[PDB]
């Protein structure tokens, strides 16, 4: 198969990203942003999660963000070059709002796209993922993006344009998921990599009721081998860059606490499935969070699916 | 009453719990036991990240009950 | 004549190649193969950096040679 590989030109966003953004410390954080439902107005929280993972120590220098950090962020790239090949093999991709399917993209449209991937989560101030929360988050990465690329990318992207994909990173309460197929890749690659931080629940089962998971979404869109492929590849990253990879033990979805046809329906689609988890690794974590050179090092060496291609 | 409490990569422990108390509680139960701090704990529970402020009752957690730890880097 | 590259996800690739071949003119047959852009490849043989302008010939690189292929750096 060939490889992923990013653009230059998007190399040099990742590095401007994580020098502004990326690398900051949280700001909503501490005693003024603790919170308790019993008492919501106390704060200026509104929800739990302002304190989470802030940071974590690695030979006695702090990763801020962990959980929303480099490594995160340089993964989705990676998930939505591999969709793009997936779609076009696809007998009838998925048509979005506009008429339009990830299939209709270009090459140019990717490069965009991976552009705006990389300010998704930039505007977080911390862990923080109740819905005002999450829209003042996504909201500010928007306004990051834009002004980054009002200053040095409009020779890519026309006003219209610009606003069309800060639009995309805002996610909007009214707004769709599949609005468009540049919004629908930047969505279905965040939802991915969710796979590092989420229990068997979200993955496999759907986190309530009426909500397909996040691997069945896979296997819905691109078939059960090449949806398997995909949460394979993103596993692969993940020892790459360090994460926890979670174990995969579908005997154990009975016992989670959700109803029986959430686990019928998820054991229908994906089949009896068993992988084993591998430990963290502060080193690769390290190498991988503190700079796009570590990074983007780390995510080439993991070779890709068999049938990954791109036309040259 | 016994729950389990497992990370993703699916290292177990137990815990002694009543159906009362705070998932604050419950993570200084986690710190006492395995030294993680409170504030690197992110739990889980049928598909819901659980609230400090909430009870265990609140989110129908009983008896033999599993939970999800999500540890980015024992140490870190 | 053949010379082999791994790449960097370590997979090997066969190159066709003249000894009058720049370095310039390898990365950019390992473009037309890998997608992989000149200014992204830095190429290592017998654990020297290749330099741009200097030739196969240069180097002592002969038929059946081996190059590893690691990812030039930017300092950020």
């Amino acid at each position: 198969s060939m490889p992923i590989i990013l653009d230059s030109d998007v190399l040099e966003v990742a590095e401007y990203v994580y020098k502004t953004r990326l690398s900051q410390p949280y700001t909503e954080v501490g005693s003024e942003w603790e919170y308790n439902y019993k008492n919501p107005t106390a704060t200026f929280a509104k929800g739990d999660g302002h304190n989470l993972q802030r940071y974590i120590t690695i030979d006695g220098k702090q990763l801020h963000r962990p959980i929303h950090g480099l490594a995160h962020t340089m993964r989705t790239l990676m998930y939505s070059q591999l969709m793009y090949c997936s779609s076009k093999k696809q007998p009838s991709p998925h048509v979005c709002q506009d008429g339009r399917t990830i299939a209709d993209l270009s090459e140019l449209d990717l490069k965009k796209i991976n552009i705006a991937q990389l300010f998704f989560v930039a505007g977080r101030e911390s862990e923080a993922s109740y819905g005002d929360a999450y829209h003042r988050y996504h909201l500010y990465g928007a306004k990051q993006f834009e002004e980054y690329a009002r200053k040095h990318l409009t020779h890519l992207f026309s006003e219209e344009e610009i606003r069309l994909y800060s639009r995309c990173i805002e996610d909007r309460v009214g707004d769709s998921f599949d609005g468009t197929p540049e919004g629908y890749i930047i969505h279905l690659s965040h939802m991915i990599d969710l796979m590092r931080c989420k229990s068997p629940v979200e993955v496999f089962l759907g986190h309530s009721k009426g909500v397909s998971g996040i691997v069945p979404t896979l296997i819905h869109l691109f078939g059960k081998q090449d949806g398997l492929d995909i949460m394979h590849y993103a596993r692969g990253l993940f020892a790459a860059t360090g994460e926890a990879v979670p174990y995969i033990d579908s005997s154990e979805w009975p016992h989670l606490g959700v109803d029986l046809s959430r686990v019928q329906r998820a054991l229908s689609i994906v089949g009896d499935i068993n992988v084993p988890g591998q430990e963290a690794d502060s080193k690769k974590t390290a190498q991988a969070g503190f700079s796009v050179d570590g990074c983007y090092s780390a995510l080439t060496s993991v070779p890709t699916p068999s049938w990954y291609e791109k036309e040259l | 009453m016994q729950i389990f409490v497992k990370t993703l990569t699916g290292k177990t422990i137990t815990l002694e719990v009543e159906p009362s108390d705070t998932i604050e509680n419950v993570k200084a139960k986690i710190q006492d036991k395995e030294g993680i701090p409170p504030d690197q704990q992110r739990l889980i529970f049928a598909g819901k990240q659980l609230e400090d402020g909430r009870t265990l009752s609140d989110y129908n957690i009983q008896k033999e009950s599993t939970l999800h730890l999500v540890l980015r880097l024992r140490g870190g």
